[PDB]
RNA sequence: AAUCCGCCUCCCAACAAGCUCUGCGUGGUGGGGAAGCCCGGGUGACAACCCCCCGAAGCCAGGGAGCCAAGAAAAGCCUCUAAGCACAACCUGCGGGAACCCGUACCGCAAACCGACACAGGUGGGCGGGUGCAAGAGCACUCAGGCGCGCGGGAGAA
RNA sequence: GAAUGCCGGCAUGAGUAACGAUAAAGAGGGUGAGAAUCCCUCUCGCCGUAAGCCCAAGGGUUCCUACGCAAUGGUCGUCAGCGUAGGGUUAGGCGGGACCUAAGGUGAAGCCGAAAGGCGUAGCCGAAGGGCAGCCGGUUAAUAUUCCGGCCCUUCCCGCAG
RNA sequence: AGCCGGUAGCGGGCGUGGAUCCCUGGAUGUCCGAAUGGGGGAACCCGGCCGGCGGGAACGCCGGUCACCGCGCGCGCGGGGGGAACCUGGGGAACUGAAACAUCUCAGUACCCAGAGGAGAGGAAAGAGAAAUCGACUCCCUGAGUAGCGGCGAGCGAAAGGGGACCAGCCUAAACCGUCCGGCUUGUCCGGGCGGGGUCGUGGGGCCCUCGGACCGAAUCCCCAGCCUAGCCGAAGCUGUUGGGAAGCAGCGCCAGAGAGGGUGAAAGCCCCGUAGGCGAAAGGUGGGGGGAUAGGUGAGGGUACCCGAGUACCCCGUGGUUCGUGGAGCCAUGGGGGAAUCUGGGCGGACCACCGCCUAAGGCUAAGUACUCCGGGUGACCGAUAGCGCACCAGUAC
């Protein structure tokens, strides 16, 4: 992930609702296990892509844990 | 064996002294000291009953401030105290010291 | 935020596991601390399936070294999960 | 807090000591953690190679071996000399380096 | 508190029965299945699966008798009622659903446990076949099963 | 230069004692760079109230398979409880917990003690005792009362009927 | 201007649209641990209540919440545990020394325990002690191994005063006034709370008359400088030569508020990192310095004799502290018994008495000068791998 990529993630997760950061967050725990299980049987040869999705995770959990702040 | 409530008035070590022969104003030789090894002086502990607020009230207190009890009895008679347990009458009396 | 994808993380890749598939017994390897009734729940909403029985063992690390430095390999945990009748995890017929 | 490097890839440098002393090239890598820099077409040596996939045949390959920092110099773009590296604060202002002999921009 | 339990009295029943519970046998059904031969598996085989005898220290069990040294608790369970509540609640039958956590490999009289060692030592419970010897868990041999003890080859003195 | 000094290294004794039960071996075939020592077959011997089988402690991957032999193994080693790697432990009914209490421990109330702390009816914790529902067979290289097959069973929730 | 820790590689990625990295703040933060829903053999197990998830009632998962004690009107605030030494308090040895040993010594040391905090203790005279005197306390020097204490043995060992460091002083209780509350024995009451008043030794205060009407200022709060937690600029050398290599040798130069030091292929002021001299904070911390608030601070006579800290002083008995070991044994402290007074009161000046003076007990707080070094930095006629920490290294490890 670029980031100029980051950034852009960043401003539109912050126009999304909890409830949208939630279901967001969902969907992309599910593409993280699918990452998994392609590492496991040794198809991903662009395994720099686990560790994108992850931070892309802890990114929206991030912004979803300022909304409910305040 | 323990402490005052009203004095707090402890047990405190003590020196007991085992002397042997005349005293030089008595014209002797002198006083020698044939032991000195430390023991306890307890303060004289007694128990006190008294009956405040329709409640039994009991202090562990030296001798000495026994009267400071009975005191503390007579300035409770301008205390909000009906209702309450012996516990509380207690803390009550005591806060008055 | 704990999801159905927290609790599943790999596919046992094994003889003995695909051995399982051929009557719809699928195993995975699951968080340590999950419980079957959740693996259960977890499985049913990933896969798509009904799941009628959940076995549960944990497997302790192997004890290794490199060089002078022992060591353990993490703990894990497996489930093996059973599907309705005429069901099946496509994901895991794979092979 | 960081390695303090008054050269960077790729500027053009002299280097100014060692059997390699006069020649000029391209710096094609900056090794922060060894203190030293790769120069184009210096400091060559021969490594052996196995018989493999990557070097089929085997034999050996010449490599650049690093050179330490110090014993680098930029030449500067402005008058062509190698040059001591100043800093000086633009109106912007950035940080730049300039040459100490004349005073253009190295970058 | 009590309709329970205890105590007193009467009636019937009483070493019978009745109710109840356990063991064993049978039981729809499901299995297993030898020697030998052939390369753990195939065959034997549509295997047969019956009769007699011996018989426990185990089971029925909370059995029986004798004895003095006079031989846990609590819950589960049943019964009684109190607040309550009596459209609830509990009981019985039936039906559908629900049923979590941890252990499970392997050694285990030992080369994997305790003894610094792959140490003639120590380590609690159960099974421990057959024949003969009066009996037996003794002794000799031997079944299943397991071993020849992790240096050997000679020689044939003190 | 000495302290039966301290630490380390290396000698002598010495190719000496020993190689850990006197139950015991022989041959043929195979593998391999290498074989008394590994695998296979035949023969021989030893245990058989065990030197066989099952369980509990304790131990903690030593289990299975492939590839290995520097060291570990009192010799050897192609072998191994050894090195590297991969695999392997599946339960409502087995054991323990979501049940019970024993000694004992802890401990509302309470009692005592310079401090730290010591006690203490109830209660709670505490088991290899009480209580509680699964038998037989098949399957894996390695788990099985756990998987599967057959025949049974327990509790909880809801519902119906009585 | 490079980067994805030590860590190379495989296989992939990121960065002048500013990455890696460093500092500050924030977010997340499984389980155990004071561990605190309950239990427990720490890192496991088992619950209640509210809300949510799944087909979900049984079952499970997610979020919140639920220990105990103290204080203050079910709710709030506080406590618990840890910290290398340092500190205070509560307890408290022995070897040893006395060339034996008991008093005595070691030593109120070691150690146990409670508590404290960046310090802690102490502190504003019921002091000292002879100066017609001094003026809280702490700490250094000195007084002084003096005075003394001592089986007058071994040994132990002050204080005043002088020189310095620092500097600072406050709040209460009681008389009297007011108010609220309740007691029962009805008010001119007694008691409890709160507010006012008052705080001293030339004695001070209360009340009552007579007389008189702005300046100080915190140890508390606010702002700021300064400081810390990242950083930045920083002068001046080329050539030849021997050599693997120059910084050596040679020639000719240059800088210097910089010729401390460490690097670079050997021995470099001018190659590099620095050094002299300067520069720097949005954020958090600090702020004893500067500024500003606020709290608080403030007369004189005369009379009155109302108050001035109680089981206290004081005496006696048993002890401790002190240089003081029973001594002529005062002083300070107090376990037991007895037991006052309110300035015409009381304590002290080493038994005691008189005289002469000093001081104001039985309530509380109080910076700074002082101690220590887990932590960061600077510096060694400090060590240099048997040394120096037990550890230069994956050590409180292997064993
Ligand atoms: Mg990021
Ligand atoms: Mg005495
Ligand atoms: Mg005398
Ligand atoms: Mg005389
Ligand atoms: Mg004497
Ligand atoms: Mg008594
Ligand atoms: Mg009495
Ligand atoms: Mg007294
Ligand atoms: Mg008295
Ligand atoms: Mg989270
Ligand atoms: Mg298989
Ligand atoms: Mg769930
Ligand atoms: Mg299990
Ligand atoms: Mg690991
Ligand atoms: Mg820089
Ligand atoms: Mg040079
Ligand atoms: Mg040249
Ligand atoms: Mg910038
Ligand atoms: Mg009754
Ligand atoms: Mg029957
Ligand atoms: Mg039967
Ligand atoms: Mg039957
Ligand atoms: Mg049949
Ligand atoms: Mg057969
Ligand atoms: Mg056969
Ligand atoms: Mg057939
Ligand atoms: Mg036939
Ligand atoms: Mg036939
Ligand atoms: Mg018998
Ligand atoms: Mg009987
Ligand atoms: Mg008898
Ligand atoms: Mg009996
Ligand atoms: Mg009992
Ligand atoms: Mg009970
Ligand atoms: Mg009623
Ligand atoms: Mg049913
Ligand atoms: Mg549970
Ligand atoms: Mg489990
Ligand atoms: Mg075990
Ligand atoms: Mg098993
Ligand atoms: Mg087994
Ligand atoms: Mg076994
Ligand atoms: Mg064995
Ligand atoms: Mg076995
Ligand atoms: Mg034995
Ligand atoms: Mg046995
Ligand atoms: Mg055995
Ligand atoms: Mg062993
Ligand atoms: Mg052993
Ligand atoms: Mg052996
Ligand atoms: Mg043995
Ligand atoms: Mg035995
Ligand atoms: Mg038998
Ligand atoms: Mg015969
Ligand atoms: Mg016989
Ligand atoms: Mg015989
Ligand atoms: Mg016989
Ligand atoms: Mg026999
Ligand atoms: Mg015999
Ligand atoms: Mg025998
Ligand atoms: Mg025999
Ligand atoms: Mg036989
Ligand atoms: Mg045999
Ligand atoms: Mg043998
Ligand atoms: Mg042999
Ligand atoms: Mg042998
Ligand atoms: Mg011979
Ligand atoms: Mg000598
Ligand atoms: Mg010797
Ligand atoms: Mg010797
Ligand atoms: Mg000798
Ligand atoms: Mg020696
Ligand atoms: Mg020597
Ligand atoms: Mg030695
Ligand atoms: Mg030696
Ligand atoms: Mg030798
Ligand atoms: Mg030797
Ligand atoms: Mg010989
Ligand atoms: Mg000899
Ligand atoms: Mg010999
Ligand atoms: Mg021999
Ligand atoms: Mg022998
Ligand atoms: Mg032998
Ligand atoms: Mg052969
Ligand atoms: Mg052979
Ligand atoms: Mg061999
Ligand atoms: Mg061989
Ligand atoms: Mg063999
Ligand atoms: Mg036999
Ligand atoms: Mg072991
Ligand atoms: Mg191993
Ligand atoms: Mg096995
Ligand atoms: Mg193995
Ligand atoms: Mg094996
Ligand atoms: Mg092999
Ligand atoms: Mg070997
Ligand atoms: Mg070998
Ligand atoms: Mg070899
Ligand atoms: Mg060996
Ligand atoms: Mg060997
Ligand atoms: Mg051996
Ligand atoms: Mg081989
Ligand atoms: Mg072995
Ligand atoms: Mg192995
Ligand atoms: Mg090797
Ligand atoms: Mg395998
Ligand atoms: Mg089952
Ligand atoms: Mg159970
Ligand atoms: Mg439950
Ligand atoms: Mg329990
Ligand atoms: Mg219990
Ligand atoms: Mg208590
Ligand atoms: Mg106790
Ligand atoms: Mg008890
Ligand atoms: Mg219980
Ligand atoms: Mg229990
Ligand atoms: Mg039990
Ligand atoms: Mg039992
Ligand atoms: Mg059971
Ligand atoms: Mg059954
Ligand atoms: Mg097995
Ligand atoms: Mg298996
Ligand atoms: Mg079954
Ligand atoms: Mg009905
Ligand atoms: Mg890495
Ligand atoms: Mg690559
Ligand atoms: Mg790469
Ligand atoms: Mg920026
Ligand atoms: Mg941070
Ligand atoms: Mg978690
Ligand atoms: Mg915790
Ligand atoms: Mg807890
Ligand atoms: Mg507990
Ligand atoms: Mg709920
Ligand atoms: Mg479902
Ligand atoms: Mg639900
Ligand atoms: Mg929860
Ligand atoms: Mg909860
Ligand atoms: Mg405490
Ligand atoms: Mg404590
Ligand atoms: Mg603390
Ligand atoms: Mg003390
Ligand atoms: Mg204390
Ligand atoms: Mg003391
Ligand atoms: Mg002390
Ligand atoms: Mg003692
Ligand atoms: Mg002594
Ligand atoms: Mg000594
Ligand atoms: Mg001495
Ligand atoms: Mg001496
Ligand atoms: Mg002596
Ligand atoms: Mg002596
Ligand atoms: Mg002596
Ligand atoms: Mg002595
Ligand atoms: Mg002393
Ligand atoms: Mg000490
Ligand atoms: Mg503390
Ligand atoms: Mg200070
Ligand atoms: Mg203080
Ligand atoms: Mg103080
Ligand atoms: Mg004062
Ligand atoms: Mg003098
Ligand atoms: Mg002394
Ligand atoms: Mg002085
Ligand atoms: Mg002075
Ligand atoms: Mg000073
Ligand atoms: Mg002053
Ligand atoms: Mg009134
Ligand atoms: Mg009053
Ligand atoms: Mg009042
Ligand atoms: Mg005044
Ligand atoms: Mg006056
Ligand atoms: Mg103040
Ligand atoms: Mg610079
Ligand atoms: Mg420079
Ligand atoms: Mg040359
Ligand atoms: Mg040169
Ligand atoms: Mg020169
Ligand atoms: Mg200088
Ligand atoms: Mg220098
Ligand atoms: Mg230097
Ligand atoms: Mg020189
Ligand atoms: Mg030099
Ligand atoms: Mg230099
Ligand atoms: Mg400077
Ligand atoms: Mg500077
Ligand atoms: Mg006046
Ligand atoms: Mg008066
Ligand atoms: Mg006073
Ligand atoms: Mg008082
Ligand atoms: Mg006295
Ligand atoms: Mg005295
Ligand atoms: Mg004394
Ligand atoms: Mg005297
Ligand atoms: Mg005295
Ligand atoms: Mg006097
Ligand atoms: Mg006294
Ligand atoms: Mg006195
Ligand atoms: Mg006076
Ligand atoms: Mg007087
Ligand atoms: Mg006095
Ligand atoms: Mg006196
Ligand atoms: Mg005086
Ligand atoms: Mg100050
Ligand atoms: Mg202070
Ligand atoms: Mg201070
Ligand atoms: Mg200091
Ligand atoms: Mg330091
Ligand atoms: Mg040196
Ligand atoms: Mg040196
Ligand atoms: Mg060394
Ligand atoms: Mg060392
Ligand atoms: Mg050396
Ligand atoms: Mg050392
Ligand atoms: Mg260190
Ligand atoms: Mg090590
Ligand atoms: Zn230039």
């Amino acid at each position: 992930m670029k980031l100029s990529e980051v950034r852009k993630q960043l401003e539109e997760a912050r126009k999304l609702s909890p409830v949208e950061l939630e279901k967001l967050v969902r969907e992309k725990k599910r593409e993280l296990m699918e990452l998994r299980f392609q590492a496991s049987i040794g198809q991903l040869s662009q395994n720099h892509k686990i560790r994108d999705l992850k931070r892309q995770i802890a990114r929206l959990l991030t912004v979803l844990n300022e909304k409910r702040r305040q | 064996s323990k402490v005052c409530e009203i004095s707090g008035k402890r047990p405190i070590v003590a020196n007991s002294i085992q002397r042997r022969g005349k005293a030089k104003r008595e014209g002797g030789v002198g006083k020698k000291t044939t032991g000195i090894s430390k023991r306890r002086q307890y303060p004289n502990l007694q128990k006190v009953r008294v009956r405040v607020a329709g409640q039994e009230i009991t202090f562990r207190v030296a001798a000495s401030h026994i009267p400071k009890v009975y005191e503390l009895v007579e300035r409770a008679k301008g205390l909000k105290l009906e209702g309450l347990s012996p516990k509380e009458i207690k803390k009550e009396l005591l806060k008055l010291l | 935020m704990k999801t159905a994808y927290d609790v599943i993380l790999a596919p046992v890749l094994s003889e003995k596991a695909y051995a399982g598939f051929a009557e719809g017994k699928y195993t995975f390897w699951v968080h340590p601390k999950a419980t079957k009734t959740e693996i259960k729940n977890a499985v049913e909403t990933a896969f798509k399936v009904k799941v009628v029985k959940v076995n549960t063992l944990h497997v302790r690390g192997k004890k290794k070294r490199l060089g002078r430095y022992l060591g353990k390999r993490p703990d894990r945990k497996k489930a093996i999960v059973q599907v309705a009748p005429g069901q099946k995890i496509e994901a895991l017929e794979g092979l | 807090m960081r390695v303090k490097m008054h050269v960077k890839k790729g500027d053009t440098v002299l280097v100014a000591s060692g059997k390699y002393k006069g020649r000029v090239g391209k710096v094609k890598e900056v090794l922060p953690k060894k203190y030293a820099v790769i120069v184009e077409g210096v400091n060559i040596v021969k490594k052996a190679v196995r018989v493999s996939p990557k070097y089929p045949q085997g034999g050996f390959i010449e490599k650049e071996a690093p050179l330490h920092a110090s014993k680098v110099r930029p030449i500067c773009p402005a008058c062509g000399k190698p040059t001591r590296v100043r800093k000086k604060f633009l109106e912007n202002g950035k940080k730049i380096r300039v040459c100490a002999k004349c005073g253009g921009a190295l970058d």
